[PDB]
Order: structure tokens, then C-alpha cells, then sequence
């Protein structure tokens, strides 16, 4: 069926950098859109960076021009490069895919486990 | 056929069963297209609503125009999609005109007369002929399968569509309300079916 | 009868005993209606005030227009009601025109020339004939029963009403100040009674 | 006479959801409007979500697009579905009915007892 | 007499001894009045200044117009007073026109052409005849008794006054600068005395 | 001569209500304007609610549409109705009269002793 | 002499040695004056710059116009000085016109056509004749003694000066660009010297 | 030569009043402008109130319409009236004179010692 | 040669291989120049993009115009560089016209008709003749060496260039769209090569 | 090769002043632009003051009109004069050079060691 595998996560000292990969199987990024959402109070995932099937991308308001997201159809994998992260950026991150970028996530959209990131000094 | 001049469809209440269907005499595959329409609704920054849908027997989103909440206009062809960003939202009737070409693979999206930056999408790919153009509800299949959350509540009219690509002068004349001659969907010689709560009343916008 | 052309009623001070009553020759039940009027007051975002009231022998709010504090315009028929939202408030004379139909069950509400979204309300229901059209105070009964908190302090005039539904062109001509022939309440051949502190003076607005 | 019965309330951990019901007797929601108000300092209830007789609804400024309110004339019952509630949302809630939506409540408008909601983690 | 056409009084510096006095041929008691004038000063939101004063032998504030700090315009007759509120203040020449009537007891206050809401004040009460119209300083007695804090620093001119009440058309013509014929205080046939530092120079405003 | 008597003051629990009365003698409210001022740091009384002789009234910015002031010439008494008073509203209140509403008070304007109000819970 | 019509001086870089000197045929003492000029610079809210200077053998600031940082325009005569306040600053060419009279002792300062409030300054005092009108740098003495911090970087032109006082109509005609005849400093028959980095180029402003 | 003498300073309880005098010798206020500046972090004296030779005056933004400054040529003395002074107003004050009002002070401008003001309660 | 009238180049997607090259008949060294062009892109405050480049055999930035992120326009000649500051950014087609002279050493930069303050740059220095005018990508060498980060995505057209310096009237006529005769690069008789993904389509802007 | 030498740094009491010099070798300021950047959370150097080859300069938003930067081609040295510095200004400062002012720094741009400034009182 559909399985989403996340990799490339952990903890780093402040000011470092890291890169995340959200590999997918069964589904194809050619006719879909992917995105990474953060954790927040309650059950509110916050928008971080999303790339649509066509190529247009939308970044979070706070992180405007901080990180870069990209995709590769051949191996059907999405890479998010995070650099120059402040301590507050630590938390729980998820990578999801849906038939169309939809801002605030929606029920059907697969979520894909999760990952933890620490900005400990 | 009938002439819808100075007439507009009205959807009173949100639901999942009210919709109209527009038929076309198209017989040969499309290698380009252009559509134009006017619409007016108060949904705005409350939820996303479908504007125009065009499906086939092997794809639910052959052509589709949507209003993604807080994102802006979303134009999708054959699965692929692009999103034109709008910073702020107003409340007034709006006219839109989009055009796409195969060989060039360029998409143009005029809103309220002003043009937007050009973009590339789906280079070298054709569009089917057998189609079901439903208006009012987004479709996830050739027939129904509507979703009430994505329904439209408001007014829409002046739907025209050409197979080839218009020029900026032609689009300006369209905006100003001059003569012209569609060849796919003509608002002056339309042929449609309707089901549910849909009414025809004079257009509010000038 | 009398011609109120270029004349307007004035309510100097807030109270619960000043009001006018407009009589009509209506004899048969109404299956649709349209009303238009101009008014100007400084209450604004201080408290809610009544604009137009129309009661019967079995209902105090057969037709009523109100200004709900911070909510906007409230239009109610036969108990049911809807509320058109206004984001911000100004201080200047304003012209309004509302229309309702039975079979279609659609309500239109033009404010200062610009139209608002259409909405559905009270589908398939008639309106009585014996009526007491009080102006100045909201009524909770066929006679008085006024509430001083809901009184109006300002100026109002140019009250017209048709039994059928007007078209957008007709409404635009009304706004521009052209000729028109009412058939229910004609401002040019009005017949009214008055009680309390009410004065007639030339209209300030153009 | 007129009796208002509230049900569907309690406490839940953060990020959960709940649904309240404000059943009425004697009065009819067909020709009336209902609404839920929160508790605040002093005797000032705050607007949360109100539905008029016609069908139009007005939500609180802070809770814009967070919860959904709805009604059912056949059984004359109003249901408010709260989801994704933050800890600050805890407090005292009331459901009232009046002949017309009037923003800040008014004296005649029934109030209908009350209920307690906790967002304890 | 003299013609002040295209002329204006100027008060250079704040003080408590500079002022002009305007005489009138009035002989019979007033049952209504209307005044109009143009003025321009930079005091704005710094302190309150007097605009127009009209005293008698038994009342220092028979008629008075003031600019209450952060409150707005204050119009007082025979002791009683009302205050028209202005949300924001600008810096440019301004024209004002106020009118009051006895029987109706209604006050109208046009500012810069636009009208304000009508209000009630001092119903059924007459105004004396023997008057001393001082310009430049507020007076607390028939003669001097000025207060330097309330003095005016700026320019003022085009002071006209009628005994009866004008109509909106007449006020509009006044604003546009058409012909007219006062009967109490005529700027074209004025008769005045002056003391202190006061100068006459061409009016800056058009 | 002129004497101003204040009455109707004290302390109440939060959310309660009260009413103050500023009776006057010698002076007449027919040709004067009255108003209530609060206490503040230094010697700066603050605008609360003022009613002019004509009838127009001006309320404080923070208390817009919260209280209600009124007057009665027959007995020459002014009544201010306090309702929905938060704890911060406690302090020292004064009622004064002057020939014309003048915002920030003026030296000649009589002040009239004072009163204390507590919003203790 | 030469005609500087449609010509303007340009100062490329800030320094303390570039400046021009304008000569006049004045022979008798001045009892009034009026000056007008256009200028355009980007200094704005960065530092204060000198606009127009007029010194004598016993006073460095006989006449001077300055732009005090965050304060606004500063007009000084014979040592005494006033300041006109400007709330906000823009970036575009600006035209100014100031006038002063001895007997009246009143100063008028028109900026970009709109007039400002009248003010009193230096009543009953004459101005010398032997003068050295330097343009570009403020002077603290009859000759040089410039201060680089107060230099001007931008464009300036259309410098005219009359001995008497103009009327509002005359100033309006000046602003609109009509004919006129100066008698002290005529931009059409100027006579000047220049030193340093100063260039003459067509005026950018219309 | 030039000597600047300041007088009229000290400490007062909150809400009191005081008056400062900045007498000068050698220099003349007829063809000069004077002003009082406050103390601040670093070496940033802050504008309080300045009077030019002509007569125009400029007050501080925070102090708009609070105090009054004035001058007198005959005995060449400038008086600033302190009234309604909050506790935060305490600090170090200086009075200086220059050939023209210049906002942020300038090197040549004479400073004139200083004075201490306390708003202790 | 070919006439690009009412035509514009289009770059669909960002890359590092798409660009056009414009040839010129220039043979003698330049002692002054002026260029004018229109362009429209949505990059805005996202990253810096190259507008116009002009390199030689011993310098990669003989002439270059750039949009420095949050800084504004950057104009550089023969290594030296200046920056014109823009406070806010919009989204619409824009026309620019820059001019430089050797002897005077002054740079003028008209943007959308309005002029900016003049500035000095590179006084007394000539410009080479053998040049390679690449459009689309900034170059760090006579040939390629492009940087994908600095690429341009949008539309550009109406590129004209004169060897001498135009006058304000001439620039205004150019803006208004009148006749004119270039002598270095004429958009009406252009001669160009192209490589990569570049298209020619009618210009969107009027 | 290219060597960048920084000098003129240390610690001073509040309200003092200092001047820093960024001498360069190999590279020439005639056809380049220099600038000083501050330290911040993470790896975000912040713009302080930059001077381009032509002569135009850009100062930081917070430090608008506080310090002055200047250059001298003959000896190819850039001097930044800091005066009236508040305690918060303490931190780590760097001076770098690049072919063109580029706001946020770029990888190729040489950085030039660093320096420490203290505003201890």
C-alpha cells in the first residue's frame, strides 16, 4: 500500500544545519504536493514549507527565506534543508503528502509518522 | 440552445446536490485552451470553493480552478498544479481569464484586467475530448462524488471558452464587453442541464 | 394626500412616544415586495436602532430592518431573519433598497448602490394585508408597546415600496433619482399621521 | 413553561474535542436564535458562536474558524462541536436563546444554567 | 461703512488686549438666527480658542462657538450648550455655518459643506437685542474681562449673519461663493472698531 | 454659598453594581455641566463621564458603552450608574461642575471632596 | 548677464569648497522682501542643510532658510528666528516662497502652493544693502567660514527675489509658471560666479 | 566671559510642582535659543522643551502639553515650570543655549552644569 | 535584422543555461551612454536578480544593473558602483532609463517617469568597444560563468540604447511611447542570438 | 594572498566611544565594498554599516544616525567611529569585504576574523 518513510533528523547545537528526507512509496510526487508541518499547542500543525506538484512553493511566514525545500521525481523523494536554526525551532516535525496544497491540513492527507529536532546549546 | 445574455445562475444555499452541467460539441483532442468567466461570492477567507471543473474518463482534474484558503488561486491541469498568490481579499464581483498552450507550455492568468507573471506547466501533453463540465460542485469522478465542503455559494456567469489562445488586445476587449465569437462554449448559445436548487436571475454586476 | 418631495421627518430627541404612522390602500395578500429609503443618523456604533417596521395582527415582526450593534444590518420577515455583515461604519446619509420574493425565496439588499450577496429566506410563505406601518419606533405589538432603547434619533425620508420585485436597472435609476411609479407606498402621494415630537424640514442629503 | 437543558460537557486533555447540546422546551428555535457565551472577569460573558433563526451564523473573533455550531428544528436542539481546544479555553460556558441575535446579551434573554469545561493537561 | 471683500483680519501674537468689535443696526428681539464664517489657525490640538462671541447685558454667552480641546466644536446659546464631535483634526482653512430657530428649537451645523446631525436646544426662548459682538477674545461680561488662555491666533473673515433660517440650497450657494444679501451683519458693508495688534491683509484661502 | 454633596459610594465584590449621586446647592445644573473623574498617578484626574447642560454626554475611551450618566434638574442632582466593574476600576472618584465641559479639568471648576470605591473580590 | 531659463545648478558631492555667488545691483536699504525658489534633494531626515543665505558686514544670518532635522523649516532674519513645523517628509522637488515686511512685521511662508500660518518677527527694523549672497553653503561670515556638515547635495534653481511684498494671486501665478518681472534677483538675467564642483544641467522638475 | 547659572531645583513628592531658572551672562537670549534636556542611557540627552529667539517653542513628544517654558529678555532669564511630575520624571536636567534650535544638541552649544530632580514618594 | 515591436522575451523557469545575446555595430570607444528598458517579474523581495549586463575582455561588470535584496537598485560601471534606495516594492511592469556621462561624471536614473537625485561616479574614464551583451543571466566573464542564483524569471523588452545623453523632454517622450531613433541598440532593428528556454510572445504591458 | 587585519577594539564604560579599523591586503577597496556586521542568535550576522565602492553607504535600521563609517583608498583602510553606545551594543563584530554590497552576507565574501566589544558599566 502507501508507506511514507522519514529520515535525516536529530539534534544539533545552535547555529548548525541539517537536512530532512521524506521518501514515499505507492504514491507519486509527480501528481501530488508535499509539505513539512511543525508541532504546536493542542493539535495544531503549523505550516513550515510546502511544494506543489507543478513546482510553486509556499514557505511559512516566520521562516520566510530561511530554509529551502526541493523534490526529485526520479527517486520520488523530497528534501528540506534547514540552516541557521534558532533554539526555539526545536520540536516535532512531520512530512505529509496530499493531492493538492491545502494550507491547514485535511483528514485524508497522510501524515507520515514524525520526527524530533533539538536545538540544545 | 438559449441566450443567457444578462442572466446568471444563483446557488442559494450550500449543499451537495445542486449543480448544472454544460455540454459541448467538441470532438477532437485539445492542444490549447482559454476560458473566461465572471463570478461573485462572499465565501472569501472562510473556506475553499470550486470555480470551474473539467473532468474526463481517466482524470477528475483535467482542468480545475480553485480558491485555496489564504493561499490564493490554484490552477491545475492534468494533475499538475500551480498557485497564483493574492495578498489580500476584497468583496466585489471579479472577472478572470486563464489560457494555456501545449507546445509553449505557458500559463497566463488575467484577473480583473491586470495580468500576472507567466509560468510553465505540463509541457508537451494533450487533453481529452469526452468531458463532463459540471458547474457548482467540484468532482472527484466523471459523474458525481461531490464534496459539500467544497461547494460554491454565490453567483457566476459569462462563461466563455476558446480552443486557441487569445492575445492581450482580445482579452482587453473581452473585459470591456465587446463582440466576439467563441467556438467551444458560447454564453450566447449555451446548452445546459440543471439539478437541485439553482435559479436564473439577472446579473448584479454591470 | 400630500407631496413630501424634498421633505424629511426629523426626530429631535430620543423618547418612546414620538412616531409616525403610514397608511396604505393594500387589500390583497402579498407574495413579494421591495422597499427603498434614505436615512441619516449618528447613533452608529453606540446602540441598535430600528429603521423600518411592518407588523400585523398575529406577528410583531412581519417585516423589519434593524442595525444590530457591531453585527450589521438585520433583515427579518415573518419571524425568520438574516444578518448582512458590514465591517466598518461611517457617518453620512445612506440609501438602502431591499427586495424579497416568495416563489424563489431570495432576498436582495442593495446598500448605497453596490449590491450584496443573495440569500435564501422563508421559502413559500405569504404576507398578510391588514398592517400598521409605524416609523420611528420598533413595535412588539400591532399598536404601541415601543421600547425607548430601540428608538431612532436622526432623519429619514424617501420611503417607497412596490409589491413586485425590481430589476437592477430599475434600482440604479432609483438611486440616480429618476422617475418611478410606486403602487403601495408613494412618497409623492403619501398619507400619514404623526404623534409626539416630530418635525418636517428640507432634506439635508442631495 | 420554558426550560433549557444543557448537556455534553466536562474536561479533556489538551488537543482533544467535545460537543455540547442545548435542548429547549416551550420555546422554538424556528423563530429564534441561539448562542454560546463564555465567562470573563466581572459579569461580562463573551461572544463565542451564535446561530440566527434564518441560518446565518456569527463566530467569535478569537475563535474564527475553530469550532462549528449547528441546529436541528425537528428535535429543536442546537449542537456546538469544539475541537482543537487550547488550555486557555477552559472556563464556564452558557447557552442562551433570544428572539434575535443581539451581540452582548440582554436582560430578557434566557440564560440556561451553565456548564464547566476544563483543558487540564 | 466699508467693503471687506477679499480682506481678512490677522492677529499676530497671543495676548489679552487685541480684539475688534462689530456693530449692528438690530433693534427688535431675535427669534432665530444663522451665522457663517471662514477661519484658519494652527492652535488645533494645543488649547481651546474662541471663534465667535455674542454677549448681552444679562448674559456673557448669549451665543458662542468654541473649539473644546479633544472634544470638538461647542455651540452654546443662552447658557445651554451642545458639542458636535470631530474625530480628527487637520490644518487648512475651514468654513462653518450654524443656524438656530426658536419655535422648532433645532440647531444645524454645516462644516466645510457637509452637514451634521440635527439636534434640539433651548426650545421656546428669545434672544435680546442690545449686544456687543466682540471678535478675537472670549468675553465673560458685556465689556472686556477677557482671558488670555482662550485667545485666538490666526486669520478669520467672511462673517455674515441672517436673522431667519437659510435652506440647504442657500447654504450650498454661500459655500460656492455666490451672491447674497445679509440683513444683520454684512461683510460687504461692515462697520467695526479695532483695538490692539490687529491687521488687515488679503485672505489666503481662495 | 456653594456646597457639593456626594453620596452613594463604597465597596462591592467583582461584577456587582452601584450608583453615585452628586447633589449640588447654590449652583444650578440647568446652565452648567457636570462630570466624574478618576484618580491617577500624580495629580492627573482622568475623564470618566461628563454630561453638559444641553444634554450631550461624553464618556471615557476605556469605558465606552459601559456605564450610564444622567441628570435631573427638578432636584438638581446627577446620577452615575456603575455596573460591570472590574477590579482595576477601584480607586478615588470625584464629581465636579463647571460652566462648560472642558476635558482636562480647570482651576476654577469646583471639585467636591471625593469618594472611595473598592472592587475587592 | 545670462538667461538660466530651463537650467539648474547641480552639486555632485558633499564638500566645503563648492559654492556659487550671486551679485545684485541693490543700493538702498530694504524695508521688505520676498524670495521664491525651487529645489530637490535627498538629504531629507538625515541631517540639516542650508537652502538660502544672505549675509552682511555685521551679521552672518541677515536672511537664512534652513531645514532643521526633525523640526522643519527654519526662517531667520537679523538674528531672530522662527520655525515652521512639518509633520512628515517626502522625496520630490519642492517650491517655496517666503515674504517679510517691516512695518507690519509679518512673515508668510508658502510651500508647494499651500499657505502656512502668518507669524510676527522683527517688527520695525531695516536690512542692510552691501550683501554677499552665497548659494550652496551656509556662511558664518561675509566671506567663507563654511561648515561641511551644513552643505547641500542636490539641485536648486528658479531663484527670484522682489523688494516689495507679493499678493496671493501673484504667488499663485508664480507657482503656475506665468510671466513676471523681478527687480532684485532675476533668474532670466542672472549674474553669478562659481567655484568648486558645480555643474549646470537642465532642470529635472517640470 | 560666558557663564551659565542654573537655579530652582530639588526633590518633591509625587504630584507636586517646581520651577527652574537658567540665568545667563555674557550671552544674550535676544539672538539665541535656549532649552532643557534630560538624562538618558549612555550620553544621550533627550529633548524636553526648547524656546527659540523668535518665540516659537518645541516640546518633547512624551510631554506634549504638560509643562510650560518661557523667557524674559529684560533680565535675560528662562523659566521652565514643572507641574504634574510622575516618579519616572526624576533624573538629571540641563539647560543649554545655542544660536539656533538644533534638536539633538551640538558640540559648540554650551551646556551649563546640571541639576538633579527627584520624584520620591 | 528583425522588428521586435509589440514582442517580448519570456523566461519560463529559473536555470543557468537560458539566455540571449545582443550584437551591436559599435566600433569606437564610448565616452557616455544611456539605456532604457521595460521589465516585469515577481521575484521582488525574494532574491536579487540581474537586469542588464555589459561585459568586456578585461572586466565582467563594465555596465550592470541589479536589484539588491532589500537595498534597491544597484548601478555599476567599470567596477565602481552606486545604489539607489527604494523604500517599498510593488508588483507590476516597470520602465527604467539610466544615463551616464564621462566629462561631467554624473549618473541619472529615471524610474517609471519620476526622476531621482543625481549622483557622481567614475569621473574621467572611458568604456571599451568589444562587448558581449548578455540578457537573462549575470556574467562574471566575457562568455558564460553564469550563476543560477542570480538568474531572472519574468519578462523584459523594449531595450534601447544611445551613445550620447538624452534630455528630460526626450525621456518623457520615450516614456509616452513616441518616435525615436537609437544608434547603438535599436529594438526595431535588433539582431540577436538565443540559447535555452526562451520564448517570444506579445508584451503584456500596454 | 589576501589577508584582512582588524584593529581598534576593546571594552569601555557606557556612554564612551571607540573606533575600529579594517585594513586589507591583496584586495583593493577601490573596486569593492566593505561592511561591519554584528553577532546574533544562531549564525545570523546582522547588518551594522556598509560602504560601497562608489561612496553610497547603508546603515542599520536600529543604528540609523548613530555611528559613521568611512574609507581611505590611498592606504586602503576603512574606519568605523562608534560613539554614544548603549550597553546592549556589546558583542562580537566582524568586518568583511565583497565585490558589491549584498545585505545578508554571502559565502564567497571574506569575513576577516573578528573582534570583541564590551559596554560594561
Amino acid at each position: 500500500h502507501v508507506q511514507l518513510v522519514e529520515s535525516g533528523g536529530g539534534l544539533v547545537l545552535p547555529g548548525g544545519s541539517l537536512r530532512l528526507s521524506c521518501e514515499a512509496s505507492g504514491i507519486s510526487f509527480s501528481s501530488n504536493a508535499v509539505g513539512w508541518y511543525r508541532q504546536a499547542p493542542g493539535n495544531q500543525r503549523t505550516l513550515v514549507a510546502v511544494i506543489s506538484s507543478g513546482g510553486s512553493t509556499v514557505y511559512g511566514d516566520s521562516v520566510r527565506g530561511r530554509f529551502t525545500i526541493s523534490k526529485d521525481n526520479p527517486k520520488n523523494t523530497a528534501y528540506l534543508l534547514m540552516n541557521n536554526l534558532k533554539p526555539e525551532d526545536t520540536g516535532v516535525y512531520y512530512c505529509n503528502v496530499d493531492r493538492r496544497v491545502h494550507a491547514l491540513p485535511r483528514s485524508q492527507s497522510y501524515w507520515g509518522r514524525g520526527t524530533q529536532v533539538t536545538v540544545s546549546s | 440552445q438559449t441566450d443567457m445574455s444578462r442572466k446568471a445562475f444563483v446557488f442559494p444555499k450550500e449543499s451537495d446536490t445542486s449543480y448544472v452541467s454544460l455540454k459541448a460539441p467538441l470532438t477532437k483532442p485539445l492542444k490549447a485552451f482559454t476560458v473566461c468567466l465572471h463570478f461573485y461570492t462572499e465565501l472569501s477567507s472562510t473556506r475553499g470553493y470550486s470555480i470551474f471543473s473539467y473532468a474526463t474518463k481517466r482524470q477528475d482534474n483535467e482542468i480545475l480552478i480553485f480558491w485555496s484558503k489564504d493561499i490564493g488561486y490554484s490552477f491545475t491541469v492534468g494533475g499538475s498544479e500551480i498557485l497564483f498568490e493574492v495578498p489580500e481579499v476584497t468583496v466585489a464581483p471579479v472577472h478572470i481569464c486563464t489560457s494555456w498552450e501545449s507546445a509553449s507550455g505557458i500559463v497566463e492568468f488575467w484577473v480583473d484586467g491586470k495580468p500576472r507573471v507567466r509560468k510553465s506547466l505540463k509541457k508537451g501533453y494533450t487533453v481529452g475530448a469526452e468531458a463532463s463540465i459540471i458547474l457548482g460542485q467540484e468532482q472527484d469522478s466523471f459523474g458525481g462524488n461531490f464534496e459539500g465542503s467544497q461547494s460554491l455559494v454565490g453567483d457566476i456567469g459569462n462563461v466563455n471558452m476558446w480552443d486557441f489562445v487569445l492575445s492581450p488586445d482580445e482579452i482587453n476587449t473581452i473585459y470591456l464587453g465587446g463582440p466576439f465569437s467563441p467556438n467551444v462554449l458560447n454564453w450566447r448559445a449555451l446548452k445546459y442541464e440543471v439539478q437541485g436548487e439553482v435559479f436564473t436571475k439577472p446579473q448584479l454586476w454591470p
